[PDB]
């Protein structure tokens, strides 16, 4: 398939830490985010939400709200139902239960925070005033408040479904009972992670502008997947796709939360079309906690059997996800346990495996994607058990891993769950990580901490990760989906380069790194290249998610740039009397490879391509703008490791992450500076998930955490300075050997912290298998010590 | 999350402020706005009008006279934490303020606003009561005084009556040597438990002690049992530990998402022991 | 008219804007004055994204009524650069990769300026302490600490140009 | 009615513009060349799915079928949808890119 | 200035031409220039020239 | 103050706007009220592109001071369409291809409505006569005459819906 | 092409308009604005203030009394061309107005504005003089009258003095039968030449005649030679032709881009001959 093509390039800009071109506007208050957009006649929407986890809507009165001055419209579920049935979310997975989430609850609400009515007014404040005037009569119904209740209770979270089990899959079912019964050693744990929020500093938002005189719709939205949103609005609102344009301004952080289709995105389009004026939706912090998505809530009952040497004999894992009331689009509830179990063996060789993934509906907001997705929970559980197995055998955590990791001599190696390892630095990562940590010195520091009433612990986590996520990876993960990601590249007449991408940035540096890639492919300075993004007028792609931007961008821009590059080589070869295949472009000079004197400046060849008809060879296609989609031909696995040192106060149970070590191998780094920024950012979020963050629903389904006062994210006092080392194992499936890594730290760093806390408390014969690890949980664990 | 509607006035005199609040029962005072605006953002209160005290100069005064420090209600946490007079008269005040929120909030928050808001987890209500301060409250009828202990009646509950304005707080220059500490997820965070220890040492022996715990219950807890126990004792680890037990026994903290009752008590005991030892160390210094 | 005439100096220039008492300063600066550099991330005083300098002191603009700006001198991120060039602090943020999505940046700069005003060369610990009221979900904070303690920044601070 | 013309921006494409009675001609030629590139890919996919040579596939009235046999046809939208989202239906060596650019003179 | 990008809205019959000429005569890198054409109220050749 | 408070009804809605005396009505409608439908082609009263209806009568808005709109009822092209549908006259212009660049169209419609208000079915000659004060550089005029005399336009005019 | 800056006033009384103009010499009157604004657009005049007459109701009055038609200065071309009283009293007026600009302009233009502007090619200054009208002008000193002929002294030149206001024009109801015509590039266009003929017939013989030409010279030309020639003659083609020659001999038109002196004279003769025959036709039948 042509989309598999891996164009050739000579690295020049790629590999260098070019300063970000977007920084200048972002440091001067000139960034342009969704809430900064101003449109003439722009109106504002406010929402009234359900105060119950599950309730029948007896009646709704909006007369007073409609009459309040400044109010232009008030809709309830019935009004919207006439325009759209909602978000249809399904998966090509046997037994998967499709869900259709109504934009507004109609007749029944299925979670605290679901929208029951919307008000459009002259200002957000007035819309809120009017929303408080709406009278709603409810009839509370029994709600499904958790996994236990969903699996064993009588109540049904979503009445349009058959039972609460949205999905149940098992890709490996080896008989393990006899192995656990006879193995030299066994370690088991009932791990649990609470819900967390991506909690980006900028909340979600969107502004729609429908123009009846042209029947065209422009939707500005802070999304990571613009092409996806455009297509879904067309389908769910029945609006011709070509009459829709989605624009993406600068986005203040996404982390997966903005990689979903939100009911509000559809609503503003419907509202703007209905009113004939722009409609702005900028949610507040409480709404982000109430009506976006939460993530990471899965329970993993894991067991690991091993021999006297620490060799893994079997791994068992029962994974259950608290999925909420509906399936988010496009990841669905399979975003956690399902995809997580697919990579449960990680970097290790385990001959016998038995696992099952269960996703259950609960009366909470839908579970959704958040950096690292479902890979995180299992990583925490396995790495923690691996460390426990090591301590039981008297082996270092690094040594037990060396004895089970896919070895250099093993590649290519296909594990029990069908993942084939082809090129990576698993072993070297373990060794490098140990050097960074210096366990001998740590043991000395640890022993000397007890005397001060401090529990010091070292935690280790080694991982591999699927990146450049495309069709092949989605198949491997058990969520079959064909991807499409095109890029356009035009060589401007004066020799400058204009790149158009479908990738949307939310702070990860595409505007700079994609330029570095294009510059190298065409052999021109990166300063001569500009990246165009944030508009669906041209190109089409799935967007940035699953650590795919660098890879997909490299591949698509590579292909598109190659097409026009070849035409430049053909023209140059014609003028220089040499085969096109023998022409190269370097440092802006187009010449016969190996013979710089036999060349011409890039601008001169391009100039002739555009304006010198007589210089064109026969059959030449002078078009210097091309588009091409790219999709890797196989998995593109990145890898690395993390080690964390934590200090716990024996009297106050206060926990501090004093050190953090990271080893990353994302193949060829485009911009080392940016990559390290991604690593540190991910590590901070990891510390947040493991020691501070938790979205909490009480026994009645009420969301008790809706403010930054109750939801604690890391501050400058929670994250230590971080030491990073790099290894590079180029992917032969991506131009420049580039691999992804955006999610790396959130997949592995959380495991390092949990492992660290457990190492710290190991001497007390206590374990902690639930995150976040709060002082309450530490206090409880120690009080119940044997 | 946008505030509900209301009118605004910033009178140049206290009497006018009192008159406005008196004439409109739904009017509410605004000082630094760091506690009131968040409430408005959540639409938990619906004032008809906000009466700013920014133009009542006397409320910004800091002075000392005959063993007592006078701090106006509109004195910001920032000024209290940096003012020379306060620093020399009641050095424990700025040390406690270091734990209150962060820089930006401290640049707007005021002593009077903190006391009137009366969060049971706030440092000022706890400290003023512990230091035996007196509040002077103005009304149409004149100015009345009440002890800091009587002023703070509970969580969001003060002795303040409708239309009254806290004008200033008078803190007796302490004879005891004070030290303070608290337990918060991250410094600056609302404390799960706070404690203060005021000691008088004659030699290496305690002659007078005032141990107080805050944020554990709705009002400051003056641990009389611990005070009495410490009298005449050489304060060491075991003694501070015993006093900490006495100071926390009988307390009933509320269990919530940030900590169970048992955790609260364990922490209260650990923090109290720590502050007692610290106060003993500093007192003899 | 429910609108009040507010007189305040914004980035060195005397300004006059009309606002309702119910609007906080962050919204007024953004929507009435048209300076969207000040960002809103929580409206509860916690995140620090709306942090600006009022009479030289950092304050949460989401917790300041727009009408309370009367008679004050306000400095927003838009006023930092001089002559279309990043100043030492801004340039340092860029050189050290102290921002990603950039949403917390305006607030970070406000607090950092305040810190540098009192101490040109604060210790890393001092910076982490004072910056603890500004949340960033992207960077992991280390590079922001690096940027603020950069020797070129300290030098500029001593020359009163940060 | 299923087509929209985007003009008025130099972000994509490059041309001398409208003058010397050239719009209809230059537009027909350039749009024709571009549409043909993607039209062929659609025919290649349709041919594979209908087991016929691409050169024998015709698209008329939104129907993609073998010339003379509108019985074994598929609606345009179905073939395009597969081109974008049905990787398994693609013929060997296929280039699924359904957006192309071409200059005409 | 923060992006060094220029957007020129002009009632022209030759947008690409104008973009290339602005870059040439103003010494501004071409890829940093975008010409936009709104609805135009008649040109007839008059708007098919580069205007000072 | 240099601005004057002007009260006038625009497209059926009472409006209040502030303008300096030196600004003509065309500019006021376009730049102050924000209704750019009214076009300016000469500012000398000749082209008719700025023609609008004042108290039901066609007048040149470029030769009318904005301040002179005080107490008047103005109708601009934006007020023609009822709901989101072209009215009879507008639809006829489209069906007969009575516009190309569309710049003269707003003025054409104003004069045309004036004609039809007095006579539902004017002769082509009468239309060419009354429309002689509106210049068009794209169409050659014939189709504009065709549109105005279309039977659907006459019927709508008789029902008072033009 | 923007107007220069100026203030604005629209007084409710004539007396006040006069006071404003008297107090500010740089102030200028604005009626329909159809001739003044174009001048302002070109910045050919720089008034300090424009005084609108829109609110002086007496200037909008139209009445007839004892054989004379009274038309207020603020009466628009539209009203004059459609008013019942004007039509019944002076039918030649609406017929001449059909040649003035277009509908939109006639909806704002006024008789007084046209006369005060005094363009040598304008229909009203020409017609009023030809009809022997009388203008009434008001000032701080009172009201005075002057004949239409004396009022129009040349191109943009009238008998109007600083601070004066043309209030109304009094037109004697004609005994003569009038016809009017003119030559303009396109109907509505400013005419190159215009002519009016008023005749009285006794049978097929002329007993009274008034022939006038306008736009040829700076002021209306009353063709006395022609008048005297037509008296006592049967008006046929040859007679009308001779009268036309007599009416144009002596005239000195100016050559410009729209026509040479010779073309002007040729046209003047043709138009005059045409109107004379038309007048004789209407007079007899
Ligand atoms: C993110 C954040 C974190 C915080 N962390 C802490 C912390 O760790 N410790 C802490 O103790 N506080 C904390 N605070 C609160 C801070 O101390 C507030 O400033 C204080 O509680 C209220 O003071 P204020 O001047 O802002 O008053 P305002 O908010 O204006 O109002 C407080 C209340 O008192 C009333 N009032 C104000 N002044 C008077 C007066 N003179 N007389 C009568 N009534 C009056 C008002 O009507 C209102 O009901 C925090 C605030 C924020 C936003
Ligand atoms: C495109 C176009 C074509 C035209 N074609 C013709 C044409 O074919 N024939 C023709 O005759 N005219 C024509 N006109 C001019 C039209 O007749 C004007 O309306 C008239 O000449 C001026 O009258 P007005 O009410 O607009 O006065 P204004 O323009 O307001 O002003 C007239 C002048 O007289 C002064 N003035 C106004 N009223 C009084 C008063 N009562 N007392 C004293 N001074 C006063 C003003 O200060 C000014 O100097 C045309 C105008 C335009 C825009
Ligand atoms: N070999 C490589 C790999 C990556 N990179 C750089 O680092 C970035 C992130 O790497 P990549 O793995 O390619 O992932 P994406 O570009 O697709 O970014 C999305 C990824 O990025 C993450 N980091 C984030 N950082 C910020 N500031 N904001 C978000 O929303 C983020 N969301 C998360 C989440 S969730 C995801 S899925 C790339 O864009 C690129 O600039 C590089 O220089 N060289
Ligand atoms: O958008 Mo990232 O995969 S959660
Ligand atoms: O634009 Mo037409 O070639 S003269
Ligand atoms: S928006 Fe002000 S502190 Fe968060
Ligand atoms: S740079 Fe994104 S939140 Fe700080
Ligand atoms: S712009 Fe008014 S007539 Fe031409
Ligand atoms: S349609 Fe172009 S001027 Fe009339």
């Amino acid at each position: 398939m042509m989309k598999h093509e891996v164009v050739a390039l000579k690295k020049k800009s790629i590999g260098t830490s070019v300063l970000r071109r977007e920084d200048t506007r972002l440091l001067t208050g000139r960034g342009r985010y969704i809430a900064d957009l101003v449109l003439s006649g722009m109106l504002h929407v406010a929402s009234l939400r359900s105060p119950f986890a599950h309730a029948r809507i007896v009646s709704i009165d909006v007369a007073d709200a409609q009459a309040l001055p400044g109010v232009e419209l008030v809709w309830c579920g019935a009004d919207v139902a006439e325009l759209s049935q909602g978000i249809v979310a399904t998966m090509q997975v046997e037994g998967f239960q499709t869900t259709i989430q109504p934009l507004l609850a109609n007749g029944v609400t299925r979670f605290v925070g679901e929208i029951v009515a919307v008000v459009v007014a002259s200002s957000r404040a007035i819309a809120e005033d009017a929303a408080q005037l709406i009278q709603v009569e409810y009839e509370e119904l029994p709600a499904v408040t958790g996994i236990e209740a969903a699996l064993e209770g009588e109540a049904r979270a979503n009445d349009t479904l058959a039972g609460n089990v949205v999905s149940r899959t098992s890709r490996a079912r080896d008989e393990l009972a006899p192995i656990f019964a006879s193995s030299a050693g066994v370690v088991r744990g009932q791990f649990s992670c609470g819900r967390v929020s991506a909690c980006p500093m900028e909340t979600r938002g969107a502004v729609a502008q429908y123009e009846w005189t042209t029947q065209q719709l422009i939707l500005w939205t802070a999304t990571q997947m613009p092409s996806f949103v455009r297509t879904m609005v067309a389908m769910f609102c029945a609006i011709p796709e070509h009459l829709i344009e989605v624009r993406v301004p600068d986005v203040g952080g996404g982390f997966g939360q903005k990689a979903h289709l939100h009911p509000e995105e559809l609503l503003v389009c419907l509202l703007s079309r209905a009113l004939g004026r722009p409609v702005r939706w900028i949610e507040d912090r409480q709404e982000n906690f109430l009506g976006a998505t939460h993530a990471k809530q899965q329970r993993n009952e894991m067991g690991l059997a091993f021999d006297g040497d620490g060799r893994f004999l079997a791994l068992e894992n029962r994974s259950i996800t608290d999925g909420g009331a509906y399936n988010n689009l496009p990841w669905t509830q399979l975003v956690e346990s399902h995809v997580g179990n697919a990579v449960i063996l990680g970097v290790y060789k385990v001959p016998a495996v038995s696992e099952e993934s269960i996703a259950v509906a609960t009366n909470k907001c839908p579970i959704g994607a958040y950096r690292g997705v479902g890979f995180t929970a299992g990583q925490i559980a396995r790495e923690t058990l691996i460390d426990r197995a090591a301590r039981q055998l008297g082996l270092s955590p690094f040594e037990i891993r060396r004895r089970n990791v896919v070895m250099p001599e093993d590649f290519p190696f296909t594990n029990r769950l069908g993942q084939t390892h082809r090129e990576g630095t698993y072993l070297q990562t373990i060794n490098l990580l140990e050097e960074m940590v210096n366990p001998e010195a740590f043991r000395q520091r640890q022993a000397e901490a007890r005397a001060r009433g401090k529990y010091l612990g070292l935690g280790v986590s080694v991982f591999n990760e699927v990146t450049g996520t495309g069709t092949r990876t989605l198949s491997f993960l058990g969520t079959p989906t064909t991807t499409h990601d095109s890029a356009t590249v035009r060589i401007d007449p004066t020799g400058k380069v204009t790149v158009t991408t479908s990738l949307a940035s939310s702070g990860q540096g595409h505007e700079t790194t994609l330029a570095q890639i294009a510059a190298d492919v065409l052999g021109v300075p990166a300063s001569d290249v500009v990246i165009q993004a944030g508009s669906t007028k041209n190109t089409y792609g799935f967007g940035a998610y699953a650590s795919r931007g660098a890879v997909i961008g490299a591949g698509s821009i590579g292909r598109a740039a190659s097409i026009v590059r070849e035409r430049v080589k053909q023209l140059a070869g014609h003028l220089l009397e040499a085969a096109s295949e023998d022409i190269v472009i370097e440092d802006g000079l187009v010449h016969v490879a190996g013979v710089p004197a036999k060349g011409m400046p890039f601008a001169e060849v391009v100039g002739a391509a555009y304006f010198a008809d007589a210089t064109h060879p026969p059959g030449f296609d002078a078009t210097l703008e091309a588009t091409a989609t790219y999709d890797p031909s196989d998995l593109v696995l990145a890898n690395g490791g993390h080690a964390a040192i934590v200090e716990i106060d024996a009297s106050t149970y206060a926990t501090r992450v004093t050190d953090f070590f990271a080893v990353e191998d994302c193949g060829t780094m485009i911009n080392p500076m940016i990559v390290e920024g991604q690593i540190r950012g991910g590590i901070a979020q990891a510390i947040g998930q493991t020691l501070l963050e938790e979205v909490i629903y009480d026994d009645f389904g009420q969301l008790v955490t809706t403010t930054l006062m109750d939801y604690l994210i890391p501050t400058t006092l929670d994250v230590p300075d971080i030491r990073i080392r790099h290894l590079e194992t180029p992917s032969p499936l991506v131009p420049g050997g580039i691999k992804g890594m955006g999610e790396s730290a959130m997949i592995s760093a959380p495991a390092a912290v949990v492992a660290a806390v457990n190492d710290a408390l190991a001497h007390l014969e206590v374990v902690i298998e639930t995150v976040p690890i709060t002082p309450e949980r530490i206090f409880r664990s120690i009080q119940e010590r044997p | 999350m946008k505030f509900p509607a209301f009118s605004y006035r910033a009178p140049a005199s206290l009497q006018e402020v009192i008159q406005v609040l008196a004439d409109d029962p739904d009017a509410r005072i605004i000082a630094g706005g760091q506690s009131l605006l968040p409430l408005l953002a959540f639409r938990l209160v619906y004032p008809s009008c906000l009466v700013d005290l920014r133009n009542v100069s006397e409320l910004f005064e800091i002075s000392q006279s005959a063993g007592i420090l006078s701090v106006g209600a509109m004195v910001t946490h920032f000024r209290n934490k940096t003012d020379p007079t306060v620093a020399k008269c009641v050095p424990i005040l700025p040390k406690v303020l270091a734990h209150v929120a962060h820089q930006a909030v401290r640049n707007r928050g005021t002593l009077g606003g903190s006391l009137a808001h009366a969060d049971a987890g706030a440092e000022m209500p706890f400290l003023m009561a512990t230091l035996g301060a007196t509040m002077y409250i103005a009304s149409s009828a004149g100015v009345r005084s009440v002890s800091a202990t009587d002023f703070m009646k509970g969580h969001y509950f003060t002795d303040l009556e409708a239309g009254e304005v806290l004008v200033r707080v008078e803190i007796p220059i302490p004879a005891l040597h004070w030290e303070f500490d608290e337990y918060a997820r991250r410094k600056g965070d609302y404390a799960l438990v706070m404690a203060a220890a005021g000691l008088s040492m004659q030699g290496g022996r305690c002659v007078a002690a005032r141990i107080a715990l805050g944020a554990v219950e709705e009002r400051a807890h003056q641990a009389i049992r611990a005070n009495d126990f410490l009298v005449g004792k050489v304060i060491d680890e075991s003694t501070a530990a015993t006093a900490a037990e006495l100071a926390t026994e009988g307390l009933e903290p509320r269990s919530d998402i940030h900590g169970s009752r048992d955790l609260r008590l364990s922490l209260a005991k650990a923090i109290t022991q720590r502050v007692i030892l610290k106060a003993a160390q500093g007192a003899m210094y | 008219s429910q609108l009040m005439r507010i007189s305040a100096t914004i980035n060195g220039k005397p300004r006059v804007f009309y606002v309702e008492p119910r609007m906080h300063l962050a919204d007024a600066l953004r929507e009435v004055v048209g300076l969207t550099g000040t960002k809103i991330g929580c409206e509860q005083g916690v995140c620090g994204s709306c942090t600006i300098l009022i009479d030289g002191a950092p304050m949460r603009s989401c917790l300041t009524l727009a009408v309370q700006a009367e008679g004050c001198s306000i400095e927003t991120v838009e006023g930092l650069s001089q002559g279309e060039k990043l100043n030492a602090l801004q340039d340092s943020f860029r050189r050290h990769h102290a921002l990603q999505c950039g949403f917390c940046t305006a607030g970070m700069l406000a607090t950092a300026r305040s810190i540098l005003a009192e101490n040109p060369a604060p210790s890393r610990d001092e910076v982490r302490e004072v910056m603890s009221g500004n949340l960033c979900r992207c960077t992991g904070y280390e590079t922001i600490i690096d940027a603020i303690t950069d020797p070129a920044v300290a030098e500029a601070a001593r020359r009163g140009e940060v």
